[PDB]
């Protein structure tokens, strides 16, 4: 049998130029190259991207903060390019050392350089945030992608930002670096007395496995549907069809109780949030409130 | 003993048990309140109550949605129940392919095409969409169509294309005596040779159900061709080779 | 009790074995031969958490842990209360999940559907396989597979990472990972997406998929499509378990040193191993 994981035969056409809706068009690319490549697991057409001031905003302090920490990078490895290759994954732009507090008066190689990386990085994020929004409503859409994105801000805000506000200096935040910030991760928990016994980190956990148990479950659902047209999800929202009947229909015989196509969404939308919701509650209480979270679960039992 | 974490992780229980009413509830828009084999409503619900209603506003004019509602198949269902307790198979009465039921279910859709963001039909066939070709795997078009009998039904003369995901519903198929019909993209295997159709055998070719335009398909229409293609995975099987 | 559209589906057939012998439903569950199997084998093997839990001394569901077998027993039998109930109960799981995956084929072979669902549901038994059969006969002992406790199977985790330093440095690990984070990003974007055309703005009608392709070209200059994102959110899960079962069937098999030795060759290569100043000279 036939199992739709790879389309069989691709067909191109003109470039779609999209809806128009309020979209301001001069702030709208040309259309790129279509992608056989791609074509052959999605759709192929490249482009066009829309551009206008926060995005070209949230490019400008994404290269800042890039080029920050490059930059350092450059100076760790003696301005040497094969030391650079060699110890890429090591070298790390850290924060301000403790006795700093939370002042911006750090000299540069000990942890200003990390405060003006931090700013740009925090441009960066929050016009892209600007942006989920402005690009929906542009189109009318709801503003769920915004408020989803809010959710993994928040953890990030809370690691780099509010946690160390609240602990009194921004040594307690994230080092830039590949194996400095995993460092930091392990540390954490060593320090704190083992995340595994702080709770909202328990169910940050079933959270992450629980969207992929999710996804696969709806990824696997819609593929098993797609012979009735199943990933035409919207208009099977508003029309009924066989589709969405045997996919409810497969998940009550198996486990008693199912889904709508439209709420299998919010059950999708949830699930992935919750991630990083509740991550970020339990990095927010680890230090501020509980110094050992194996301690403190021994008294919760 | 209750210190700000306790209290914190509490308040997120409480969160969670309201967020899964919440979730349970929403995802009963459909196919709710719950029914006896006979079709009266059952007297256990379960434990949650059907959402109030909401209404969703169809584009192109084509009105508004509120769910739920009120709710009908407005087809007949040719089955009988095989048992006096609830939990046991009902049979097909009759042709259960021609009939429309089990795995060759379909759903009474709109007998409207689905439109694109512009209001055009979201389907074409490629000699109707300007621009359109094949770009890459093994064209079809002019190949051989084989069924599960290892009997040639007919050879491909089209492809029913997507227009805005650019993507290939249906083969349309040419028949010994003329006619053509549409076979779902997901139910063929495109060979060098030939196209093989594992759901239905040559001669079950000519039951798929046929549109009423040539250049345009239905919701109603696409719902009784895939359903139909599917049953025969269950209902051609005698006729499947080895 | 039906959904209101279920009855036209509930037809005869479908089964793999035992004909209509099993073929019905007990109030929206369908039975067939292996939900008669998946009942016995979580029925003996909930028995037999109960009768570990007697021997434990507890009923307390936050203290009960069902242990395997110490290394001494290689990979022998065990007497019940020394591992030998861990051993059974391994049985039973196991074929309890097979048995709901055979179980889910019969469901697709009923409602005409593609058999997607089972094999994605035997990466997670993979996976589970991994850890209790796999890397224990690899390794010599059924003492290496895990414990059956609420939080002692968090600490057997704990345990087996720290065995070899940090297990972040493990690359597999980090490829799993990756698709562990990328899996829950696509999820809550394709969850938010459809949600955002199907409830618009107020004062507007609802959208069209053609708005979620453009709102994702505007925002990222590429739309995957309706088909390619459920493609990608099952391969994304599928590949995150199945680089975690990697992960683990390579350490202490092949691999047992520290992980961060594993990057310690990149550093020390003849060319540049030498060269003074950075972080490696
Ligand atoms: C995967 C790699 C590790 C491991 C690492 C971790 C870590 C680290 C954590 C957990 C956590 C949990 N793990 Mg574990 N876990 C493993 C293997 C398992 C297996 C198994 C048979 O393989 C099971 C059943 C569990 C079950 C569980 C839950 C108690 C809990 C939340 C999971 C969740 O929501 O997932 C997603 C699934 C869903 C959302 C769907 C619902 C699943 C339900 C909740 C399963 C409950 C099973 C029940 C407790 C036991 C059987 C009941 C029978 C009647 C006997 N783990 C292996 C050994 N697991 C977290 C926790 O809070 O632990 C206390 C946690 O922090
Ligand atoms: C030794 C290590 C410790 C440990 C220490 C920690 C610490 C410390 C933390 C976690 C956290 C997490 N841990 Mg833990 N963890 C351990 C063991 C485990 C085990 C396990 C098998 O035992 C599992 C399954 C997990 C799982 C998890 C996740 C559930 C959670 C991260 C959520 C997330 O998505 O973050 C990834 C997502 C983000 C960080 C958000 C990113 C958002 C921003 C906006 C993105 C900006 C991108 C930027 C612009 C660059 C873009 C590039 C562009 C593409 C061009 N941990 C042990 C006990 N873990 C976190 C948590 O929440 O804990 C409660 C956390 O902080
Ligand atoms: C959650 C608890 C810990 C944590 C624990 C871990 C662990 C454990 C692992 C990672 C891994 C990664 N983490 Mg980390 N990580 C944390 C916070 C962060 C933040 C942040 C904004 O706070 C960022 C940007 C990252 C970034 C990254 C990537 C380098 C990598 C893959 C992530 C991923 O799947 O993204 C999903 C997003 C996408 C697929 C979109 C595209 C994203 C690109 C690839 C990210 C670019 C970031 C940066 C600019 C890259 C420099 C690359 C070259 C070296 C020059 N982490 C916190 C502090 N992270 C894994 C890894 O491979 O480490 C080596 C890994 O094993
Ligand atoms: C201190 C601990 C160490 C460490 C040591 C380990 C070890 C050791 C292991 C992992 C493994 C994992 N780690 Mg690590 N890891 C650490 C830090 C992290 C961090 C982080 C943010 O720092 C992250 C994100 C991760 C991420 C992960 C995943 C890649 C993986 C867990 C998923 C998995 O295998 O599912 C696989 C899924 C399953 C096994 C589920 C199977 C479920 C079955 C089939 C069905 C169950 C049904 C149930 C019984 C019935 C329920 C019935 C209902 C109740 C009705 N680790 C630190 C450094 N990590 C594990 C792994 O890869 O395992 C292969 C593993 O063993
Ligand atoms: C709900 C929880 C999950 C989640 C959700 C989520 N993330 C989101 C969103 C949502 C809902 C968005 O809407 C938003 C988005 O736009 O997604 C497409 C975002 C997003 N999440 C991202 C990343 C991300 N999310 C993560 C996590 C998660 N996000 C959670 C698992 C992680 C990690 C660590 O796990 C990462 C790394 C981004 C893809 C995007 C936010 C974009 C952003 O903020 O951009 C600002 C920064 C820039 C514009 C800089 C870009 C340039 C770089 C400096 C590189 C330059 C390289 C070089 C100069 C050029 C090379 C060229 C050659 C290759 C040709
Ligand atoms: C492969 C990608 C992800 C995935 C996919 C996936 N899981 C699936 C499916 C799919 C596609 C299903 O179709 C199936 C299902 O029906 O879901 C509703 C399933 C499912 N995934 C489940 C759980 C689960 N999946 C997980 C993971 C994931 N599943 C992956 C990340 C996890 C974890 C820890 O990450 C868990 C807990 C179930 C909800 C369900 C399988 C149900 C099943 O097999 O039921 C038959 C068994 C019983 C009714 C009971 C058996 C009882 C045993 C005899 C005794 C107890 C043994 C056990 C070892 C004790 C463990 C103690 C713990 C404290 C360690
Ligand atoms: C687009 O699409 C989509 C949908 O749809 C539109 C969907 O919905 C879904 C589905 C997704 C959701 C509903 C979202 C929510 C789901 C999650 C968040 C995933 C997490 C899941 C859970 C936590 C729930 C998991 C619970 C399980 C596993 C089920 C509970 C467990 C049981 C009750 C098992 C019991 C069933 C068994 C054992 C099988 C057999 C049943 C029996 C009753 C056995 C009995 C045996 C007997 C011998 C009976 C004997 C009786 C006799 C003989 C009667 C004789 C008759 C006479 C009168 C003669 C998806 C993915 C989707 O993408
Ligand atoms: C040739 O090379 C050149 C020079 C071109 C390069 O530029 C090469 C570039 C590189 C090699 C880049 C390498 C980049 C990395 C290795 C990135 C790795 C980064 C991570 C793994 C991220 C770790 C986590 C980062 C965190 C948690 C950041 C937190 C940020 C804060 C939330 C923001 C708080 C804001 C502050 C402190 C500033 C306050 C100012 C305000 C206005 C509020
Ligand atoms: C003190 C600790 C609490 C947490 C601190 C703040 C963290 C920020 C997190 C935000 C909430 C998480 C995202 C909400 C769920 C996903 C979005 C959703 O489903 O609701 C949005 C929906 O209505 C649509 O928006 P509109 O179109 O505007 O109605
Ligand atoms: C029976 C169980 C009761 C438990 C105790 C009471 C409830 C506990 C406390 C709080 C739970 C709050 C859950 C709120 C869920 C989110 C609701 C919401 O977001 O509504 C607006 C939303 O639709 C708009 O979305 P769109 O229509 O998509 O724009
Ligand atoms: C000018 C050309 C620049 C090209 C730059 C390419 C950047 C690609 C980045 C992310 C793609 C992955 C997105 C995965 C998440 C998709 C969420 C979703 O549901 O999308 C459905 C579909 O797109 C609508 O129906
Ligand atoms: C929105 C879906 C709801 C999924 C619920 C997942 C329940 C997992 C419970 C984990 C328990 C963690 N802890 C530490 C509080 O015990
Ligand atoms: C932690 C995730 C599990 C959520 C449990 C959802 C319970 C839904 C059961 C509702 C029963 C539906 N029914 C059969 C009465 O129609
Ligand atoms: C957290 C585990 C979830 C288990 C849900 C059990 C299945 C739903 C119950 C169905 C009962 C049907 C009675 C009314 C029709
Ligand atoms: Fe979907």
């Amino acid at each position: 049998e036939y199992q739709n994981i790879f389309t069989q035969v691709q067909v191109r056409g003109p470039a779609d130029l999209g809806m128009t809706e309020d979209v301001n068009l001069a702030n709208r690319s040309g259309v790129g190259p279509f992608s056989t490549l791609l074509g052959w697991f999605g759709n192929a057409q490249l482009g066009p991207i829309y551009l206008g001031s926060l995005g070209v905003l949230s490019l400008f302090s994404g290269l800042m903060w890039f080029f920050t920490i490059g930059i350092w990078f450059w100076y760790q490895a003696g301005w040497n390019p094969a030391v650079f290759l060699r110890d890429l994954f090591f070298f790390s732009l850290e924060p301000p050392a403790p006795e700093y507090g939370l002042s911006f008066a750090a000299p540069l190689k000990e942890g200003g350089l990390w405060l003006i990386a931090s700013f740009f990085m925090f441009v960066a994020v929050w016009s892209w945030w600007g942006r989920t929004y402005l690009r929906a409503q542009a189109l009318g859409m709801g503003k769920h992608t915004a408020w989803a994105f809010l959710s993994a801000i928040w953890l990030w805000m809370v690691l780099g930002f509010i946690r160390p506000i609240l602990m009194g200096s921004w040594s307690e935040a994230v080092p830039y670096g590949i194996f400095s910030h995993l460092d930091w991760t392990n540390n954490f928990s060593l320090v704190h007395g083992n995340l595994h016994y702080n709770p909202f980190h328990g169910l940050s956990i079933a959270f992450l496995y629980g969207s992929a148990l999710l996804f696969a479950m709806h990824g696997a659902t819609i593929l098993a549907v797609s012979r009735f047209g199943g990933e035409r999800e919207l208009e099977q929202i508003a029309d009924r069809g066989t589709a969405a009947e045997r996919a409810a229909l497969f998940w009550r015989w198996t486990m008693g109780f199912n889904a709508t196509m439209e709420g299998i969404h919010r059950w999708a939308i949830w699930m992935a949030v919750l991630v990083t919701l509740t991550g970020g509650i339990g990095i927010l209480l680890s230090g501020t409130v509980v110094d050992n979270w194996y301690v403190w679960g021994q008294n919760h039992g | 003993n209750f210190d700000l974490a306790s209290l914190a992780i509490y308040s997120f229980w409480i969160f969670l048990a309201g967020l899964i009413y919440y979730l349970q509830t929403e995802n009963m828009r459909e196919g709710y309140p719950l029914e006896n084999e006979d079709g009266t409503p059952a007297a256990n619900q379960g434990p949650f109550p059907l959402p109030k209603p909401k209404t969703f506003i169809l584009p192109h004019g084509r009105g508004t949605l509120t769910v739920p509602g009120p709710e009908s198949e407005d087809r007949p269902i040719a089955l009988a129940r095989t048992a006096v307790s609830e939990g046991f198979p009902h049979a097909p009465t009759g042709d259960p392919m021609k009939d429309g039921v089990g795995p060759a279910s379909w759903v009474a859709r709109r007998d409207l095409p689905e439109l694109d963001g512009h209001g055009h039909n979201k389907i074409k066939p490629m000699k109707a969409a300007a621009g359109f070709h094949v770009s890459a795997g093994k064209n079809p078009i002019g190949l051989p169509v084989r069924g599960c009998d290892l009997e040639i039904a007919g050879k491909v003369v089209d492809i029913w294309v997507d227009i805005p995901e650019q993507m290939a519903r249906f083969l349309e198929v040419e028949l010994k005596d003329g006619s053509t019909r549409l076979l779902p993209m997901q139910m063929v295997k495109v060979q060098s040779n030939r196209v093989h159709v594992n759901a239905l055998s040559s001669d079950l070719f000519a039951g798929i159900p046929t549109i009423k335009s040539p250049t345009e398909v239905t919701l109603l229409e696409e719902d009784k061709i895939c359903g139909y293609v599917a049953g025969g995975l269950m209902y051609a099987a005698p006729k499947r080779k080895s | 009790a039906l959904l209101s559209f279920e009855r036209k589906y509930r037809v005869p057939g479908g089964t793999l074995v035992g004909g209509n012998l099993f073929d019905f439903w007990v109030g929206p569950f369908y039975v067939g031969f292996f939900g008669v199997a998946t009942f016995f084998f979580a029925a003996l093997g909930i028995i037999l958490i109960a009768w570990s839990a007697v021997l434990q001394g507890t009923w307390n569901p936050q203290l009960i842990s069902v242990y395997p077998p110490a290394l001494e027993y290689g990979l022998g039998g065990a007497p019940l209360a020394k591992g030998g109930l861990w051993q059974i109960i391994t049985i039973c799981a196991t074929g309890a999940f097979v048995s709901w995956a055979l179980r889910e084929v019969e469901i697709c072979r009923k409602l005409g559907i593609g058999y997607h669902i089972p094999f994605a549901f035997a990466f997670a038994i993979l996976a589970y396989l991994t850890l209790v059969l796999f890397r224990p006969v690899m390794m010599g002992a059924w003492g290496y597979a895990f414990p059956y406790g609420i939080w002692t199977h968090l600490d057997w985790v704990s345990n087996t990472g720290y065995t070899y330093g940090n297990f972040h440095y493990n690359p597999a690990h980090m490829i799993a990972i990756t698709f562990f984070f990328t899996n829950a990003l696509a999820l809550a974007l394709h969850g938010a997406l459809v949600l955002s055309a199907a409830n618009p703005e107020k004062g507007k009608e609802m959208r069209t998929p053609d708005h979620e392709d453009t709102f994702f070209r505007d925002l990222v200059g590429y739309s995957i499509g309706t088909l390619g994102i459920h493609r990608l959110g099952l391969l994304l899960s599928l590949s995150a378990v199945f680089f975690s079962a990697l992960c683990m069937i390579i350490t202490g098999t092949i691999w047992f040193d520290q992980w961060v030795d594993w990057w310690q060759w990149w550093v020390k290569l003849p060319w540049w191993a030498n060269i003074p100043g950075g972080i490696n000279g």
